[PDB]
């Protein structure tokens, strides 16, 4: 029941942008080695033919023209050590991969098997032809039950994860006939000096690659995405008796449970990373890598068998924020899973706002690519809006045993 | 005398030709969803091609081609690789044609039962039943219509269709003639790697024009132009000019149009052979006297003189040279000594629409009308060259001053044209 | 009246149309080195195909087709499997056409500088440059020639080209016209297995005809026929008649002509819409009274009498129904109430030469000539039907009695014709 | 250096034959299971393109129209136990196979490896589609030297081997510009009545074959064409000192040599068949099987102990000819290799008369298909007219043993 019949095409901005060079910020070039894979499942995909889905992509790329641009480099005729990349806003466009899968969509959603976000997203990267590689791929998979899955392959260079989701929802609003919110690309980004030669302990200095923006891990990753229910969420609120704590019960407890499950299997996962998709730290810009990167350590007893309330109160309080030194660094930095197990806070991100016509999605899962060999944990919202969806990117030798360790608590 | 002068008004009046009036035309403006930028073309080429020599060639061709960013390809060349099917070729012929006749019958009030002559030309795509039968089936035209479908005749077949409709309106009085001039790019895409057949990939774009001619004298107050002359010149007798634009198959079996490197030397000699025929027809006798007095003193005074052919800028006010490429309008300008404003409809048409084969002259006419430069009594010169090197030329005379809101293919973009087209676009 | 007859004597001779004379024509006789018998065609079909449901269908089609053993295919369908190249189809076009014009310029005394108008038609094959440009390159015709290449218009485009050359000879006095009507079978072949597309494999054969028309009065005593009328009828407005002879692609990607099972009912109704136009033109008004002495006593007494159709055997001496298939000549005989001697040129043309699409009427005319049946003053009716269901018809009138040594395509084998044709071919 | 690039094509008669039915003889239906493989090698095929070679085949088949027909079957008048075939003269044609070989021809002629006649003749058969199988295949193989090889695959039903050779020579005479002699088909063949229910001991009655006229062998057959020279022919004439002989000194000595050579390999081949192409037994007809098939017994000592002179003495005179009882038998028989070893006398046959423009062939070898597992000896003429050529069609178990057993006398 594999996906087959991939037909490649392109959508461009309907208006000519011109000879525009979109400058990338210092936080954009730090997240350039990572890639977002998001799948949006729909129960009925009739009436959404692939001209109906593609015609609003031409006014949507008028507002988001750096997503249709291409990566170039600016020449430096002094010393050859700096060459800052930018987005040359030619209207090269966004890949549209029409595919079809002759399996059932609802049976594949409840499969809980390692590997559905790779078959439903076009697994490409800003690759060895860097100057001619698209920044966004949209795969439209039609199922035999009438279902529809939109798989978005978003480069973390051009935008964040809430920036990616808002960019997709602004296409869904044009397709629904609504008027989208205005996109702010207006203040251009400038480079920063300050001379930080020491990388933070939340990131891992990988080698100075030049034209392939991907780090191979050696062990193949697999996005196992399980579901955290409402009953086990408030069951995790039964370990904080007699104390008050600022731990948000839907992110710190869930990521602490996954941290406990990973550290039960590995030897010592002492330091972790929290990459928060906060909203108060956002500017008005629509394509900006404004996360909140920071490292949390135990600083004492090992987190392998302590209870998850202690790790939740430890993660919500003892975070040492490092989001500015990651951007102020000069080399390739590999934040997502490079040095430590990342715990991402994609829970206030409007995933289910991809209402196509009046059709809210049945299930939305987000994976990643380019994750280093420590792991990434993506805590997402649920369809009803109360539970959590946790996609875990791990080297494959552990997901057979995370399902054994997490199932004792998730029932 | 006073009684036998009716022999003058019966021999001269019944020997004059019927006037042919261009009532209106309608050029198909392609949508912005079908546009192909430079980077989209050079990435679609780079994904299919294993040869990295062909992309370095097509980069230079497309960047010195004189085209722009609004040039439109059909919705089958937007796939990687393209799908040049016949159902996709018929879907483009039902799109570029049926949207240019719908634009024409809504601006003229033309009835489908008024059309008496139908002359359609498309060079490469010629299905069975023909495109004229497609227009007859869609618009439900009459059973006794004189329909013709001229295929294989290249980019100069627009004026062949105009000459054919003109000669058909001499025999049939009180008639309307519909002329459709298109080119279907879907079966014309070359899927191979020969460098002489990769130039029509980087030039030919979507476009069509539906043209309404008539010999009715009632449509002389409504018509925009009057056809003065059509001059045809077929250079096919030369073996070099016959195989200049030649449709071959390469060593892998892919059919395509193989352009020659000797094309500008042939198109210039096919134009100056056409100039010697249209010269005594349109040039004023105030400066036609060099062929009457100054050629007497060649074997009388001197052999070897100054380069001076008569000025066509005194004959016409507007020029509509066919927008083939950058180096062809550059070569047909110095052969006529034209100002940069004279070659401006051709350059901006090649920039905006690309090399639409048979409809470039009507896109250039719509450019001149959109700028408000088409005044009453102005004479237009439409030069078209093609394959077999037929190099046809037509002279229209404007009957009424065109008001600048035109509702043509240019009205969404005429405020920014003319664009200062660089010699090589920035890479 | 003694002096006011010169005003009538000059208003009548300047309004009378120019006569169009058929000087001579030459039909291509294909050699016996290209003949395809029944058994050779069936073994060629049985080798390349696997299913015995298509071979048993093509056996019945070819044995009920009414063809013979001297029918010729190009030198690409003699290979197993065939080789439909572009050079192999262009070299066939240089064989059927150039051997028909060489036969015409040696029997007329025609000069290549004397040809003013060139109208070539071929339905499917339309290369770039045209077949007309191929003729211009080969025979070195003039640069001011008015060449037209009507492609995609099916098997009735021979009379479209005849009416086009007629309408061009009214505008241009003292001119010769060259009409070439051919069909290139090398790209016409179907490589798939759809049953409605395998009927053109079993019908169409090699053939061409070069026709010399003129309007000069010097070539009015050498000429053979005078063109009286050409009557066109386009049934393309109907959706059933437009998609009758339709070029499609099957589900495996092979192009071909797909004939409809309802084609014979449409071909009969395209003729009766053509009979109603040509009827008042050619029938004598001794018995054109069927609409004034017979119709006026109908809608007050009784609508509908037992049928007495207008007898077209009183208006014409010879009939040249297009040799499409055996069943189409069988039905248009019973619609016109023809004797078997009237449909003898069509039957023996389909037997000897097969369905040469656009040029069957000239093989039929050469049959009527080479039997010694073309006397002076005989009126000829050529009925030709094709795709889009254009059903064109032409009335020629014989000027001089043709002597039976004719030097045509029939003189090698007309001592055996008419052959008695049983309706099956037993195997 | 194998043969490749086969392109198939047909040549029909130029004049329509009509509904003619060529009646087969009782001798033509006795040889229907065998076939002929004749290869004619040419040094220089310049100007001989596969249009110049194919154009005289259209006047050549106007005279030889049964060769361009197909084989059918007539129905019985009472009970349907017999069904005598006939050649229905529909102008279906003769196959032309244009092939090429990148090996040089002068190396391949002097190679002595088995399997050369199989590659240069199109190995087909009146086979599983009997009503739609050609009676003649002509393969034209272009070599690296420019050398030409005409490989004629002739069905032995329609004619004999001298009938095949004169039928090819009458095509080469039309090709060379000459005028061929008269093709006589004027007396039609008719069945006979002789009441013969017992098969002769010179053939092998195979079982009922309906729509495949080829008896399979089961082993790997191999045709090994070795050349017997003039000097070894005169060494064979020194063994009748004081003895009167009636053996023709170029066939019975050579076929006796091959007989004792294979008798030293196989156990006991006591009797052999001689298929003489006798010039006096031929009638005027151009497509007829006027062979002389008869066995010859040892009637004494073993043929592995004795020498070739007494073998030729018993081979000349002790032939019990059964060429009427071969044609008179009802069931299908196997002549070549069926019961005993066959020693064919294809030596007065004008093999080198295939002068196509002005060019004598360099080398002509004839093979056979459909030979049973006992063997066939084909004693052919050489180009000089003095020496001979012997093609031995044996199974591959004893081909390499025959090259050693014959090498003691051939030097
Ligand atoms: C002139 C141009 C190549 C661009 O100018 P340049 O400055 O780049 O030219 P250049 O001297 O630097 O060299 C360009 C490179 O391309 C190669 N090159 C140029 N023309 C070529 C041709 N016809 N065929 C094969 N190769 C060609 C050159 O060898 C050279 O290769 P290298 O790099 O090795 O040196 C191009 O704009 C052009 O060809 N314009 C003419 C367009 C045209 O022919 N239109 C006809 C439409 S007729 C029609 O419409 C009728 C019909 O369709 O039927
Ligand atoms: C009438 C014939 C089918 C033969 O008569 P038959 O006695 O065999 O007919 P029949 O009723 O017994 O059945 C014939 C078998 O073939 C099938 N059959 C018949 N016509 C078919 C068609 N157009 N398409 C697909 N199948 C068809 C039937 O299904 C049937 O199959 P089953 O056994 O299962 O029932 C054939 O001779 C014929 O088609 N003549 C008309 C020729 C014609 O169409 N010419 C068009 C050229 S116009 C042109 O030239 C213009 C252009 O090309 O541009």
């Amino acid at each position: 029941g594999a996906v087959h019949g991939h037909r490649l095409s392109t959508v461009v901005p309907s208006s000519v942008t011109g000879e525009v060079d979109y400058a990338l910020a210092d936080a954009d070039l730090a997240f350039k080695l990572h890639y977002l894979r998001g799948v949006y499942y729909y129960r009925s995909g009739d009436g959404l033919a692939t001209k109906v889905l593609k015609d609003p992509m031409f006014p949507w790329l008028d507002d988001h023209f750096p997503v249709a641009g291409r990566v170039r480099r600016a020449e430096a005729e002094g010393d050859g050590a700096p060459r800052r990349p930018y987005i040359k806003c030619n209207d090269c466009g966004v890949r549209i991969v029409e595919a079809r899968c002759d399996r059932d969509m609802a049976e594949w959603i409840r499969d809980a098997a390692p590997g559905r976000i790779r078959q439903l997203c076009y697994d490409k990267v800003l690759g060895p032809e860097l100057f001619f590689s698209p920044l966004l791929y949209v795969q439209i998979t039609n199922f035999k039950c009438g279902g529809l899955a939109l798989g978005f392959s978003w480069a973390h260079l051009i935008g964040d994860i809430p920036s990616a989701a808002t960019c997709f929802n602004k296409w869904a609003q044009i397709l629904s006939g609504k008027k989208p919110e205005a996109t702010v690309l207006t203040p251009p980004n400038q480079p920063l000096q300050g001379q930080s030669p020491a990388a933070p302990r939340s990131v891992k200095q990988v080698g100075p690659m030049e034209d392939l923006w991907l780090v191979p891990a050696g062990r193949d990753m697999a996005c196992y995405s399980f579901h955290v229910s409402d009953a086990v969420l408030k069951k995790l609120h039964q370990q904080q008796n007699g104390r008050q704590d600022a731990a948000a019960g839907t992110f710190e407890l869930v990521s602490a449970l996954v941290w406990q499950a990973v550290a039960k299997i590995r030897g010592d996962v002492d330091t972790v990373t929290v990459v928060r998709a906060d909203a108060a730290a956002r500017s008005g810009k629509s394509l900006a890598n404004e996360m909140k990167v920071g490292y949390v350590e135990s600083a004492g007893s090992s987190p392998a068998k302590t209870d998850v309330a202690e790790l939740a109160a430890l993660l919500a309080k003892n975070v040492v924020d490092e989001t500015a030194a990651v951007a102020a660094f000069q080399g390739d930095v590999l934040v997502y899973g490079g040095a430590n197990l990342t715990l991402v806070d994609m829970e206030q991100v409007d995933l289910y706002g991809l209402e196509i016509k009046g059709q809210r999605p049945v299930y939305v899962e987000y994976g990643m690519d380019g994750v280093g060999d420590e792991g990434a944990v993506l805590v997402q919202p649920d369809a009803d809006g109360r539970g959590r969806l946790v996609t875990v990117v791990l080297p494959g030798d552990e997901i057979d045993s995370l399902r054994a360790a997490l199932g004792s608590a998730l029932h | 005398s006073a009684f036998l002068v009716v022999f003058v008004g019966t021999v001269y009046v019944m020997s004059r030709p019927r006037p042919v009036y261009l009532v209106d035309y309608a050029c198909y403006k392609p949508p912005a969803s079908c546009r192909v930028p430079f980077a989209t073309f050079m990435e679609h080429t780079r994904l299919i091609s294993d040869d990295d020599k062909s992309v370095r060639f097509q980069t230079r061709i497309l960047e010195r081609s004189g085209l722009g960013e609004d040039t439109c390809l059909p919705p089958a060349n937007h796939y990687i690789p393209p799908n040049p099917s016949m159902e996709a070729s018929r879907a483009e012929a039902q799109l570029v044609i049926f949207s240019a006749i719908d634009d024409l019958v809504r601006r003229t009030g033309l009835k489908p039962k008024d059309i008496d002559i139908l002359v359609v030309n498309c060079s490469l795509f010629s299905p069975t039943p023909s495109l004229s039968a497609m227009i007859i089936n869609k618009y439900k035209l009459r059973s006794n219509i004189r329909s013709f479908n001229l295929s294989g005749m290249g980019a100069s077949a627009g004026l062949i269709s105009i000459d054919l409709a003109r000669d058909m309106l001499q025999v049939h009085p009180n008639s309307n003639a519909l002329v459709v001039s298109t080119e279907i790019i879907t079966p014309n895409f070359y899927q191979g790697s020969r460098r002489d057949m990769l130039l029509p990939n980087c030039l030919f774009r979507m476009g069509a024009a539906a043209i309404l001619l008539s010999n009715r004298r009632r449509e002389a107050r409504r018509a925009k132009y009057r056809l003065v002359h059509v001059v045809r010149t077929h250079k096919g007798a030369d073996d070099r000019a016959y195989r200049c634009v030649y449709e071959e198959e390469d060593e892998q079996g892919f059919s395509g149009i193989s352009l020659s490197k000797e094309l500008m030397a042939i198109a210039g000699d096919a134009l100056k052979s056409n100039i010697t025929t249209i010269g005594p027809l349109v040039l004023p006798m105030s400066e036609q006297l060099l062929f009457f007095f100054r050629l007497v003193g060649r074997k009388l005074v001197n052999k070897g003189w100054r380069p001076y052919i008569p000025d066509f800028k005194l004959a016409f006010e507007h020029f509509c040279i066919h927008a083939g490429g950058r180096a062809v309008i550059d070569e047909l300008q110095k052969n006529l000594q034209l100002s940069p404003r004279h070659v401006e409809a051709s350059r901006m048409t090649l920039h905006r629409f690309g090399n639409t084969s048979s409809s470039s002259l009507w896109y250039e006419l719509a450019y001149i009308e959109a700028k408000g430069r088409m005044r009453r009594g102005d004479r237009v010169w439409q030069i078209g060259f093609g394959s077999g090197f037929k190099c046809n030329s037509a002279v229209w005379k404007c009957l009424r001053s065109i008001k600048t809101p035109t509702n043509g293919p240019w009205d969404d973009c005429i405020h920014r044209y003319p664009v200062d087209v660089p010699e090589v676009v920035k890479l």
